[PDB]
RNA sequence: CAACAUCUUGUCAAACUAUGAAUAAACAAAGAAGAAUUCUCAGUGUUAAAUACACUUCAGGAAUUUAAAU
RNA sequence: GGCGGCACAUCUGUUACAAGAUAACGCAGGUGUCCAAAGAUGAACUCAAUGAGGACAGAAACCUCAUGUAGAAUAUAAGGG
RNA sequence: AGGUAGAUUACCUGACGUUCCCAUCUGUGUGAACAUAAUGGUACUGAUCAGGCUCUAAGCAUCUUUACUUCCGUGUUCGGAUGGGAACGGGUGUAUCCUACUUGAUAUGAACCUACC
């Protein structure tokens, strides 16, 4: 019928497929070749970036520098090793996103060897104020760059919590404190969110509205016995237990490829069935 | 434990536009009715091309608004109750959506004035399944599979089950 | 009137098609390029005789319409409307220019206005080709020789051993027809395609 | 008669390669050019800022100075009857690493491998190896036998004419 | 009285009488416009070697 | 009838083009002075710090081999 | 020679001959301007068109879904991006 | 086997049906708070009731496309060179370079770094 199908072989010949990792919608190539172009007078000096990605259950943070063969990863601290440090549930919140940033910074500094002169902040009162690391003696801080990928930089985004842990952990990341959970109100608004403030105020409110909604939203919280008042002191102990020790099969074959001889023999059977049908 | 729970055709949108051919004055009242009917401020749509036969480029022409979920479920009943669920079989697009157009806004007769006039309306319903987000997310935006996508027949049965509407092939 | 044919015979200049840059070209004198019974199947007419041009020149569009008329009148009179298929295989895609000079006029300081249309041929390029049954071949070779008198230069009539406008010889078309590699389209054949999905 | 534009006669000289539009690679901005390297200039019409003159497209030059965002490249330009030295500053997007010395830099390795053995054979007293033979044009082939057990013959004669119509 | 506007006849055989004057090897060794950081390291060392060379000359 | 799709057919483009010769253009085939190897080695920077890297008469200096590279 | 025109300063495509230069009163055209945004930067989004649908509404008004390698737009002439 | 970041950017693309998901990724419930718009659809944030339904990924087909190889074809064209042929038009011979469309056979990936299984 009246088709005018614009898919014909005259249309594929002129086709120009995009870059592979852009065809999947995973890499913004226009704004990646700006985090990778190092000054040409620095010959093969690595340019580290912090690759922050949030899945449905895990907060991924890696420190990577590019190469012609492929991007190389220096250090990586996921958020599924938090159960080792105490945090058992809610591994994707704003508070657990600060821990993995702090977990990475202290894991990186221990690996390089600058964990003694770069301590950052350690107390709980100063968790809400921006801390930019400074030159120590004659040794500059480690310098990275946040690579948020395809995530909008809204005023309270989690990806700047991972940045928050880095600068408070010692590693220097260039930033401005106008996109944290603060950037307004006060520092305690940011401090509360780093310590599960926005989560504790939920169950102290849902438990007062409906006891079945509380079961639905926080089913695994109640069974573990984590009362809302205990979130501040489980995250604080997590930070204390990260600094003191941050230093870090089965295969299922699926389909296999059909060989040429089997491929050509199938057609002959299909042709024979077609011929024997008439 | 069958995965049939992940094919529940649901109403995820409903658009009501009042395409009046005049800019302002009359249009501003066409937004007021859509405010009471839906509860959210509507948008204004401007002309795409200027045609002398229609007295129309940047001038506001129509006003449409979208509702979803519970709020759009009840307004679908009102538009159907006017038609008494007698929707023609040619009202279903091959993409799985169906629509209909009413002429008089019934609204509320308690506070009604002749100043506003009588404005027609168009109802358009978009159906979906759990998993349609893969074509609307920002990261890894993809295309839904053809087996998961709705059909003209798939939309007919949904309308012939929940509302028990009778489809006329006239 | 019209300039002598010897003025625009040698092929000179870059090709000058009618386009948006060359506006105002008189239409070609020929409009019907295929004459005879164009809907006859391929197997009906096996005998094919060509006209081959042996000079590099511009066969003007006035020499195709004047030649198509001669073949049509001398083939309907001898064979019949249903007994032949003659196809002109040159189209007038070149525009000759003329600088009409009126001595109270400009000197050689201007370009030329469009004159007509001609087709650039070369050596060994078939101009006109036809197919007909065996019983009417002598009545078409005679008509083709009469049509050469309206062309310029040297033309050679070649009796091809191939089929009716196909590429296979008069016997290879029989081999491919009996095997099943030939499928008709009403006027031409189609090869049996051994590529693409297997049908049901 | 042409014009005096900077980028004149560039319908096919600046046109991108077929199905090569859009962004360049990521090794274009990641190769490391050091002073003294042989690089090839190749004007990139996608990036207008800093486009080198169309007369240097495809010329081969020596990197003389590496600046933070641009690579100095010097080439020889021909004038009325003298050859001058041109000193451009091309961004890495508009230049490509020339492999003119691809053959030469593999001859050096072969000689260096041999010379490494000669410093060990001499120390231990063994007869040192001879250097690789130099390159010569295709020399006249010598005389070689042909067996009569795996041979076959095909008569060659002028072909009888077959008509093409 | 018109004339011939231009002709490249003989203009290339003229240039090959005295052949293409290649540039001397001193033309390839200019250090003008080089990296300002590189030119400050090279200056800072040439001054250092010269100071230690002239002091040794004065000692003897 | 037509019109719209689709599979073929005949013929074209200086201001159309996928592919694309021959002839050409500009490089290399060993001149901080004809190569190389080993040891030692400093000044400024880059760097998170360098023993990495860059420039410094292949900074400099001392031994052994070496005239070879269409 | 005059009258006509600007080939007198200048740009795009072609004649132009796959490096550079390259003629005719050769061809098809363009400039003596326009812009506080039509400069700079960040973020979001995808365009012309077609198919299917929705009162008046139809070949053209507004809306939804699917396809859509740029067939849109980018101040202008053309060629590039 | 899976996720994150990649390099080469169709052997990677498009259409038709397919096979597992134990971990992982995705889809999935929701809107109090930063944040978001006409719509918690998008982005944002909080979470774990179910799911392999679409993703993603592994495979299929005389699959369009695309990437190598042969053939097409020494046929097109061309560098060099007559006191060679022709009234022209054009086209030999010699010493040489040598395409393209098509078609036929093959292929539908490779690899680099960190984590978990």
């Amino acid at each position: 019928g009246f088709l005018k199908v614009i898919k014909n072989r005259a249309y594929f010949k002129k086709y120009q497929t995009q870059f592979r990792r852009r065809r999947e919608g995973k890499t913004d190539y226009y704004a990646r070749r700006k985090m990778i172009f190092q000054d040409k007078d620095k010959f093969k000096t690595p340019k580290y970036r912090v690759v922050v990605r949030i899945t449905n259950k895990t907060v991924i943070a890696q420190i990577a520098y590019s190469e012609i063969i492929g991007d190389k990863i220096l250090c990586a601290a996921y958020s599924h090793e938090l159960p080792r440090y105490g945090v058992k549930l809610g591994l994707t919140n704003y508070a657990a996103a600060y821990c993995t940033g702090l977990l990475l910074a202290r894991r990186l500094l221990q690996k390089l060897g600058m964990d003694k002169q770069f301590v950052g902040v350690s107390d709980a009162a100063k968790l809400g104020e921006d801390y930019t690391p400074e030159e120590v003696d004659e040794r500059r801080p480690f310098k990275c760059i946040l690579d948020v990928g395809l995530a909008r930089t809204t005023t309270g985004s989690k990806v700047f919590a991972v940045l928050k842990g880095m600068c408070d952990g010692g590693v220097y990341v260039p930033h401005s404190a106008t996109r944290f959970a603060g950037a307004g109100e006060n520092e305690e608004a940011l401090r509360s969110r780093i310590l599960g403030g926005h989560v504790a105020a939920y169950m102290k409110y849902l438990s007062g509205e409906d006891a079945d909604l509380y079961k639905k939203q926080f089913g695994r919280f109640i069974a573990a016995g984590i009362a809302p008042e205990a979130l501040e002191n489980i995250y604080i102990e997590a930070h204390k237990k990260i600094r003191e020790n941050p230093a870090a099969h089965k295969k299922y074959p699926t389909s296999k490829k059909l060989t040429l001889e089997q491929r050509k023999a199938a057609i002959q059977a299909k042709l024979a069935k077609l011929a024997q049908q008439a | 434990c069958k995965s049939d729970v992940m094919r529940k055709i649901k109403i995820d949108k409903l658009v009501l536009n009042i395409s009046v051919g005049e800019s302002g004055d009359r249009l501003t009242r066409a937004a007021k009715v859509l405010e009471t009917l839906t509860g959210q401020t509507p948008v204004l749509s401007e002309a795409r091309y200027t045609v002398r036969a229609f007295s129309i480029r940047n001038d506001q022409i129509a006003c449409h608004v979208t509702v979803r979920g519970a709020k759009a479920a009840e307004i679908l009943e009102k538009g159907l109750k006017v038609k008494e669920f007698e929707l023609k079989a040619n009202n279903f697009s091959a993409t799985g959506n169906f629509g209909f157009g009413i002429e008089e806004h019934i609204d509320l007769g308690l506070k009604y004035d002749p100043q506003v006039g009588i404005y027609g309306m168009d109802f358009f319903v978009v159906l979906a399944r759990p998993g349609f987000r893969v074509s609307r997310r920002k990261r890894m935006q993809d295309k839904i599979g053809r087996d998961h996508l709705l059909t003209k027949e798939d939309a007919i049965n949904w309308f012939k089950e929940t509302y028990e509407g009778i489809v006329l092939n006239k | 009137g019209r300039r002598p044919g010897r003025c625009y015979r040698l092929v000179r200049g870059h090709p000058y098609p009618k386009s948006k840059y060359c506006r105002g070209v008189p239409d070609p004198r020929i409009k019907l390029f295929d004459i005879g019974n164009r809907s006859a199947p391929c197997d009906d007419f096996p005998c094919c005789v060509h006209i081959v041009g042996l000079e590099r020149e511009n066969i003007s569009s006035e020499a195709m319409e004047a030649a198509r008329i001669s073949i049509n009148k001398n083939m309907l009179k001898y064979a019949g409307k249903d007994g032949f298929h003659v196809r002109i295989r040159i189209h007038p895609f070149h525009v000759l220019r003329i600088n009409k000079m009126l001595l109270q006029t400009g000197m050689r300081g201007a370009w030329g206005k469009s004159y007509g249309s001609c087709a650039r041929v070369k050596v060994g390029q078939v101009l006109i080709s036809g197919r007909c049954k065996e019983q009417h071949l002598p009545a078409m070779i005679k008509s083709f020789r009469l049509a050469c008198y309206k062309f310029a230069g040297r033309q050679k009539l070649v009796i091809s051993n191939k089929w009716g406008f196909t590429k296979y010889t008069k016997e290879e078309y029989q081999q491919l027809k009996k095997d099943g590699k030939i499928i008709a389209d009403g006027c031409y054949f189609k090869l049996a395609t051994t590529k693409g999905p297997l049908p049901k | 008669p042409l014009s005096n534009g900077r980028n004149r006669r560039t319908r096919k000289l600046f046109k991108r390669p077929f199905r090569g539009h859009g962004l360049s690679n990521t090794s274009t901005i990641l190769h490391t050019y050091k002073v003294g390297d042989y690089v090839t200039i190749l004007c990139n019409s996608s990036i207008q800022h800093g486009l080198p003159y169309k007369a240097f497209h495809g010329k081969t030059g020596r990197v003389w100075n590496v600046n933070p965002h641009a690579i100095g490249v010097m080439v020889n330009k021909k004038v009325n009857n003298r050859i001058v030295v041109k000193r451009l500053h091309i961004s890495p997007e508009h230049i490509k690493p020339s492999g003119c010395q691809k053959d030469f830099l593999e001859r050096k390795a072969a000689v260096a491998a041999i010379r490494k053995q000669n410093i060990q054979l001499k120390k231990e007293g063994k007869p040192l190896l001879p250097l690789p033979a130099k390159r010569l044009p295709k020399q006249p082939r010598p005389a070689e036998l042909i067996k009569g057990a795996d041979i076959k013959f095909t008569t060659v004669a002028p072909l009888k004419f077959e008509e093409l119509y | 009285s018109k004339d011939k506007n231009r002709s490249s006849h003989n203009q290339s055989h003229k240039a090959h009488r005295n052949g293409f004057y290649k540039p001397k090897k001193s033309a390839y060794m200019s250090t003008k416009g080089m990296n300002v950081q590189v030119l400050k390291n090279t200056k800072a060392q040439r001054k250092f070697a010269l100071a230690k060379k002239l002091e040794a000359k004065k000692a003897a």
